[PDB]
C-alpha cells in the first residue's frame, strides 16, 4: 500500500481515541516531517489518495479531525483509489475525492462546520475533484431515494449552500458546472 | 427437512462477539467503510461439494415442500444458487436442452422417413436408409438412458409423492412413459407387429412436451409452464367432468330420435351403428365453435331436436367454455407468485442436479465462496472456512 | 423497380403494412389511444411470444406425429387421401386454423390407423384451443391490470417526447416566442 505508523493507529482505533498519535506526532516534528507526515499518497490502486486526514473523518473522530488540520496536513487529497470511485467503475464508496466531501456525505455536520471555520487552512467548499465534481455534486452521488438518505443529504446540501453565500458572496456554488457540465440539479435528473 | 424458518435463519446469521466463542458465529463482518458494510457468511455445510451432507441438498430435495421458497430465500441461499448458475449452471443447462431439441428431430426425421408398407420395413441397404438406422438407434439410446435414469432414481431421489408436484414430479413419469414407450416399439418393430408406428407418435408428441420442461431456465417460460399444468388440473379437469356429462346426456337423448336403418342405407337421413360416436364429435365441435349446426331434420320429433341442441350451445358454449376463461382468470391471478415461487424450486433443483453429475474435484473447482481466516482457534490455529462475501449499505447505523 | 427485378412489389407490400401499423405513434397525443398502444406491445412481448414457444413446441410435435400417419404416393395421385411433399406444410396451417377456431377437422381418415389419428387430434384441440388459447386471455387479463398504470406512466413519457421533440425541430427566435 504505502501505509505508515499514522493510519495503522487511526486504523485500530478503539473507544475513540488512542494515545499514539500525538506522541508519533511528537516525535514527527522531532524528525521534522509533519507536512510530510500527515500526508501520503497509499499507491495502492485500490487506495489511491487516502491520507490520515480521510481515516480521521470516516471513523467520526472529532478529536484528531480539529488535531491533523491543526499540524498543516491538506484538506484537499484526491482520495481517487477504485475504491474511491463511484459503484460503476468498479467501486464501492464514491463522496467526492476531498475531506470536507466526505464529511458531507458520511452524515457528519460536526466536521464540516469545523472544517470550513477552522483557523489553519480550510477547505473551500468550491474545490473540484478529478471529476468536477463538488461537494453538492457529490451529495447527489450518494443520495438513494430512500427516507434515512434523502432526509440528511438535503439538510447539508441547504447547509452549505447557504453557507457559501455567507462566504464568497458571488456565483452559487450550485451553478459549479462540473467536467461534463451538469450542474448537481442536472445531475440528479 | 422439517421446514422451520425461525430456527433456520437464526443459526446462518449468527454474530456472536465475545472473543472466546467467535468460532460459534456464521456471520462475520469483514470490512466496513461509511456506508458500506462487507460480510461473511459460512458455507461449511451449505456448499459441501459431494464429501459431506449439505442442507442445500436437503432443502431443494428433501425438506417440507409448504415452506421450501422461505428457506431458499435466505442470506447465502439465493446468491449461492446464482452463482452456480453463472459459472456451470446456465451453461450445461442451455446444452442438455439443445442436445435434446436435436435428439427430438432426429426422432422427428426417422418417423417422416419410417416406411409404411409390409412388416418390420427393414429393407436398409442404402445411404438414406442407414442415415435413417442413426437415428432410430439414437432415440433408443435416449428411451434405455431416460429409463435407467429414472430407475436409478428409484433406488436414489424417488419416492415423494411424485404424481403430480410441479417440481419435476410431473415430468419423471412423462419421461418414463417416453422412455418405456419408445422400447415397446423397438421391441415390436423386431417382433414383426406393425403398430411400431401408432406406439412412436405417442411418444413423438410426449416428447417434445417434454421440452417444457426446458423452460425452467426462464422465469418467463417456466412460471408460464406451471401455469399450465395447475389449470390443467384445478380447472379442465372439473369442466370435463360436467361437460362429459352433459354430452352423454344430449347424445343419447338426441340418438333417440332417430329412426333405424331397419326401414334408406343413410348416415345423414337414418341411424345404424355408428351414429353414437359421431355425434359425440360434432356434439364436441359444436360446442368448441368449430361444427355446425347442419340440422339433420330427418327425425320422428324434428322440433324438440333443434330445441335440444340450442340448449347445447347455451349451456355448454355461451356458458361453460366462457366460464371456462373466466376461472382461467381467477386461477392465473392466484397462481401468479405461488407459480414464481415453485420455479425457484425449480431451477434450484435445475442446478443441483446437474452439479450431482459432475464428479467431485470438478464440484470443488465450481466450488463457491473464497477460503477465509475468519480468526483464530484452538492453539492458535486459524479458522479456514469458505465464505460468502455480501456487501450491503445501510445509512442509518453509524 | 429501378434494377429491372420484379420483387419490387413483394419488398412494398411488408412497407406498406408496415408503415400503418406506424401511425400508432400517432396515438400519443390521447392517453386513451396511447395507452392503448402501449399494453399491444407489452402483451405482445410479455405474454404472445411464450404462448408462440409453446405453440409451436406442440404443432410439429402433432404434425410430425400425423404426418407419419398417411400414406405416401409411392402407392393415387390425391392430397386427401395420400401424402407426398407438401403434406407436412399444409398440416401447419391447417392445425393453425384447427386452435384458431377457424377450420374444421374434416378427419382425412385415409391412414393405416384411423382411430390413434382422430385421438390425436382432440388432444390437440383440447390442449392447444380450450387450454392453451382461453388461458390467453386469461394472462391477457393479468397483464393489462398490472401494466395499466404503468402504462399510463409510459405515456407521459411518450407524450413529454412528442413535445420536445417538435421544441427542438424549431429555431430558437420560435422557441422564445
Ligand atoms: C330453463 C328453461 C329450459 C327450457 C328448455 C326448452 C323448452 C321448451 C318447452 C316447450 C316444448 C316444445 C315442444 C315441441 C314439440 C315438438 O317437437 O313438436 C313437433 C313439431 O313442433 C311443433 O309442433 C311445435 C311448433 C312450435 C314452434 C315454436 C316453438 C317456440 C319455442 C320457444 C321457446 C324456446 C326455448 C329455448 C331455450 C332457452 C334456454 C335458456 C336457459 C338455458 C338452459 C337450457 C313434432 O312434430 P310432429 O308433428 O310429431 O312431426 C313432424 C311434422 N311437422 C310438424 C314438422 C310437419
Ligand atoms: C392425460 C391423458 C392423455 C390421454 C391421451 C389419449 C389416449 C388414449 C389411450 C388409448 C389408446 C387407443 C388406441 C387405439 C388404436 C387404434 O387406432 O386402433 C385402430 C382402430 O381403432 C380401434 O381398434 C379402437 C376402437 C375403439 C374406439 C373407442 C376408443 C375410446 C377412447 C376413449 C378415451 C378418449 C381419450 C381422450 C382425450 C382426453 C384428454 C384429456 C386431457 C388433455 C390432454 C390430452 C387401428 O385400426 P386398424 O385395424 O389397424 O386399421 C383400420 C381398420 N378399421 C378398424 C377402421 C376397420
Ligand atoms: C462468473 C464465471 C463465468 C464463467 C462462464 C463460462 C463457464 C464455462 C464452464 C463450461 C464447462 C462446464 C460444462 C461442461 C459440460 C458438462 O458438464 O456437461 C454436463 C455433464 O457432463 C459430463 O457428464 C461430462 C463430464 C466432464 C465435464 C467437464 C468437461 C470440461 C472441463 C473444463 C472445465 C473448465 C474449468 C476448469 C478446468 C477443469 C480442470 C480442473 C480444474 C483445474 C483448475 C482450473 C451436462 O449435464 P448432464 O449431466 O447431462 O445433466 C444432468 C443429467 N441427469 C443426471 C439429469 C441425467
Ligand atoms: C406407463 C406407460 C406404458 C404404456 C402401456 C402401453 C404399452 C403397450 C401396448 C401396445 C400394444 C397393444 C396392441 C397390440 C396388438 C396390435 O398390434 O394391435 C393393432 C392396433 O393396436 C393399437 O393401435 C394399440 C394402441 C397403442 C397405443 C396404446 C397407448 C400408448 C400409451 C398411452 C400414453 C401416451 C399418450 C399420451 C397422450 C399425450 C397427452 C398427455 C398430456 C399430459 C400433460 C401433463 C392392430 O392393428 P393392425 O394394423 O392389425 O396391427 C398389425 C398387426 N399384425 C397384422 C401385423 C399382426
Ligand atoms: C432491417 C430491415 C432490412 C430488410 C432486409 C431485406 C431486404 C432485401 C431483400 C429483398 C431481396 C431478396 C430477393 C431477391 C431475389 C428476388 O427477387 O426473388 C424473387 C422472390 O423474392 C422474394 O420474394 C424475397 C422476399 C422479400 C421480403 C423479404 C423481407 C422483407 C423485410 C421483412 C421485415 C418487414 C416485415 C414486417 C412484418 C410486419 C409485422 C411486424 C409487427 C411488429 C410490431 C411491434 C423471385 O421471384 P421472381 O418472381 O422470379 O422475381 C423476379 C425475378 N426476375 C425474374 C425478374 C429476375
Ligand atoms: C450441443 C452443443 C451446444 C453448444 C452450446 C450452445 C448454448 C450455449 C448457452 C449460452 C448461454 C450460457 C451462458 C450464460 C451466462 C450468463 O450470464 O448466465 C446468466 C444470464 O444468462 C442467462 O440466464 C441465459 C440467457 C438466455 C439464453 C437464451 C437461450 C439460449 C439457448 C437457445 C447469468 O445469471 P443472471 O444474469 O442472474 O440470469 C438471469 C437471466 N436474465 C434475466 C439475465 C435473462
Ligand atoms: C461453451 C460451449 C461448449 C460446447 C461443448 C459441446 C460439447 C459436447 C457436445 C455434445 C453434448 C451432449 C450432451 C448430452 C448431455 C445429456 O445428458 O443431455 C440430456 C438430453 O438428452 C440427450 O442428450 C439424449 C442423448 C443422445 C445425445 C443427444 C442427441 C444426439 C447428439 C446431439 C449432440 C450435438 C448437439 C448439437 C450440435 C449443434 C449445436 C448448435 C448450437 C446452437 C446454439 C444456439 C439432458 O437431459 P437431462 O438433463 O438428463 O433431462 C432429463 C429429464 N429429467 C429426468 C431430468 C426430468
Ligand atoms: C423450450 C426450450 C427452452 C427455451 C428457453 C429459452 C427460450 C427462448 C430464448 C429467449 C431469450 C431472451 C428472452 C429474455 C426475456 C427476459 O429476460 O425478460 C422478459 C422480457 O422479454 C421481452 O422483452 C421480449 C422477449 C422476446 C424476445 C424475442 C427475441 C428472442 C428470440 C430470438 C428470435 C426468434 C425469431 C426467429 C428465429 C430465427 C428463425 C430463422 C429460420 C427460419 C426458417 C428458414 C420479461 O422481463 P420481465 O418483465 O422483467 O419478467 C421477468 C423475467 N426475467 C427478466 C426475470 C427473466
Ligand atoms: C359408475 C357406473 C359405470 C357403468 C358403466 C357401464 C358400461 C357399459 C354398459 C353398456 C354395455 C353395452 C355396450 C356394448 C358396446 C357396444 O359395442 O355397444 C354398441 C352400441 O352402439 C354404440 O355406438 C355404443 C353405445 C354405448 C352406450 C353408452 C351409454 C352411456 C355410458 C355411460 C358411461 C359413463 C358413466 C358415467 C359417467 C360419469 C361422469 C361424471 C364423473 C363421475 C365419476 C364417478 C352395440 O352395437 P349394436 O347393438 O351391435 O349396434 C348398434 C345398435 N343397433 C343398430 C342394433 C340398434
Ligand atoms: C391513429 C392516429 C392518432 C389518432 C388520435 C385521435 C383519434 C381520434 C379522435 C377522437 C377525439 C375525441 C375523443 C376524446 C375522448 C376523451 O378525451 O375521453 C374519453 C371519452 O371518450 C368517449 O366518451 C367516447 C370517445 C369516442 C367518441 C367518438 C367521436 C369522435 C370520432 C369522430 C367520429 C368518427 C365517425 C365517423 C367519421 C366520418 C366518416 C365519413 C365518411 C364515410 C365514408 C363515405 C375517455 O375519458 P376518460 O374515461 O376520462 O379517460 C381519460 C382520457 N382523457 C380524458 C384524459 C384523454
Ligand atoms: C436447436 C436445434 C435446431 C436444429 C434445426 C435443424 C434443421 C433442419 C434439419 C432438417 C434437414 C432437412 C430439411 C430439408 C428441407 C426440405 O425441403 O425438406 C423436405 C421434407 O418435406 C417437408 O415438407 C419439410 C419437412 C421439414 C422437417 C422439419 C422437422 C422439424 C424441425 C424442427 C425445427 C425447430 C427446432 C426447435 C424448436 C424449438 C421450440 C422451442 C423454443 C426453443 C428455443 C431454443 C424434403 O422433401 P423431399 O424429401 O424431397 O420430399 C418429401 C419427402 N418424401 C415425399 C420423399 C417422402
Ligand atoms: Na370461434
Ligand atoms: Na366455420
Ligand atoms: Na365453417
Amino acid at each position: 500500500t504505502g501505509k505508515t505508523c499514522l493510519p495503522k493507529a487511526l486504523l485500530n482505533l478503539s473507544n475513540g481515541r488512542n494515545d499514539t498519535i500525538p506522541v508519533l506526532l511528537d516525535i514527527a516534528e522531532r524528525t521534522g516531517n509533519m507536512r510530510e507526515f500527515i500526508n501520503s499518497p497509499f499507491r495502492d490502486i485500490y487506495y489511491r489518495g487516502q491520507t490520515a486526514l480521510h481515516i480521521a473523518i470516516e471513523r467520526r473522530c472529532k478529536h484528531y479531525v480539529e488535531l491533523l488540520v491543526a499540524q498543516g496536513a491538506d484538506v484537499h487529497a484526491q482520495a481517487r483509489g477504485r475504491f474511491f470511485q463511484p459503484k460503476d467503475e468498479g467501486g464501492y464508496f464514491y463522496f467526492g475525492e476531498l475531506p470536507l466531501s466526505l464529511a458531507a456525505c458520511t452524515n457528519q455536520p460536526h466536521i464540516v462546520n469545523y472544517l470550513t471555520e477552522n483557523p489553519h487552512k480550510k477547505a473551500d467548499m468550491r474545490r473540484q475533484d478529478s471529476r468536477g465534481n463538488t461537494v453538492l455534486h457529490a451529495l447527489v452521488a450518494i443520495a438513494d431515494n430512500t427516507r434515512e438518505n434523502t432526509k440528511f443529504v438535503t439538510k447539508m446540501y441547504d447547509l452549505l449552500l447557504l453557507k457559501c453565500a455567507r462566504l464568497f458572496p458571488d456565483s452559487n456554488l450550485e451553478a459549479v458546472l462540473n467536467n461534463d457540465g451538469l450542474s448537481p440539479l442536472m445531475m440528479a435528473a | 427437512k422439517t421446514g422451520k424458518i425461525g430456527i433456520f435463519q437464526h443459526i446462518i446469521r449468527r454474530e456472536v462477539t465475545d472473543e472466546d466463542t467467535r468460532h460459534l458465529s456464521r456471520k462475520f463482518k469483514d470490512w466496513a467503510y461509511g456506508p458500506v458494510y462487507s460480510s461473511l457468511y459460512d458455507l461449511s455445510s451449505l456448499d459441501t461439494c459431494g464429501e459431506e451432507a449439505s442442507v442445500l441438498e436437503i432443502l431443494v430435495y428433501n425438506s417440507k415442500i409448504e415452506n421450501r421458497h422461505e428457506m431458499l430465500a435466505v442470506e447465502p441461499i439465493n446468491e449461492l444458487l446464482r452463482d452456480k448458475w453463472r459459472k456451470f449452471g446456465a451453461v450445461s443447462f442451455y446444452i442438455n436442452v439443445v442436445s435434446y431439441l436435436c435428439a427430438m428431430v432426429i426422432f422427428t426425421l426417422t418417423a417422416y422417413y419410417q416406411p409404411l408398407e409390409g412388416t418390420p420395413p427393414y429393407p436398409y441397404r442404402t445411404t438414406v436408409d442407414y442415415l435413417r438406422l442413426a437415428g432410430e438407434v439414437i432415440t433408443l439410446f435416449t428411451g434405455v438412458l431416460f429409463f435407467f435414469t429414472n430407475i436409478k432414481d428409484l433406488f436414489m431421489k424417488k419416492c415423494p409423492g411424485v404424481n403430480s408436484l410441479f417440481i419435476d414430479g410431473s415430468f419423471q413419469l412423462l419421461y418414463f412413459i417416453y422412455s418405456v414407450l419408445v422400447i415397446v416399439s423397438a421391441a415390436l418393430y423386431l417382433a414383426g407387429i406393425e403398430a411400431y408406428l401408432a406406439v412412436m407418435v405417442f411418444a413423438l408428441v410426449l416428447g417434445w412436451m417434454n421440452a417444457l420442461y426446458f423452460t425452467r431456465g426462464l422465469k418467463l417460460t417456466g412460471t408460464y409452464s406451471i401455469m399450465i399444468q395447475k389449470i390443467l388440473f384445478k380447472d379442465l379437469f372439473r369442466f370435463l367432468l360436467v361437460y362429459l356429462l352433459f354430452m352423454i346426456g344430449y347424445a343419447s337423448a338426441l340418438v333417440s330420435l332417430l329412426n333405424p336403418c331397419a326401414n334408406v342405407p343413410t348416415y345423414p337421413s337414418c341411424r345404424d351403428s355408428e351414429t353414437f360416436s359421431t355425434f359425440l364429435l360434432d356434439l364436441f365441435k359444436l360446442t368448441i365453435g368449430m361444427g355446425d349446426l347442419e340440422m339433420l331434420s330427418s327425425t320422428k320429433y324434428p322440433v324438440v331436436f333443434i330445441i335440444l341442441l340450442v340448449t347445447y350451445i347455451i349451456l355448454t358454449f355461451v356458458l361453460l367454455l366462457n366460464m371456462l376463461i373466466a376461472l382461467m382468470g381467477e386461477t392465473v391471478g392466484q397462481v401468479s407468485k405461488e407459480s414464481k415461487h415453485i420455479w425457484k424450486l425449480q431451477w434450484a433443483t435445475t442446478i443441483l442436479d446437474i452439479e450431482r453429475s459432475f464428479p467431485v474435484f470438478l464440484r470443488k473447482a465450481f466450488r463457491s465462496g473464497e477460503m477465509v481466516t475468519v480468526g483464530k482457534s484452538s492453539d492458535g490455529t486459524p479458522d479456514r472456512r469458505w465464505c460468502f462475501r455480501v456487501d450491503e449499505v445501510n445509512w442509518s447505523h453509524w
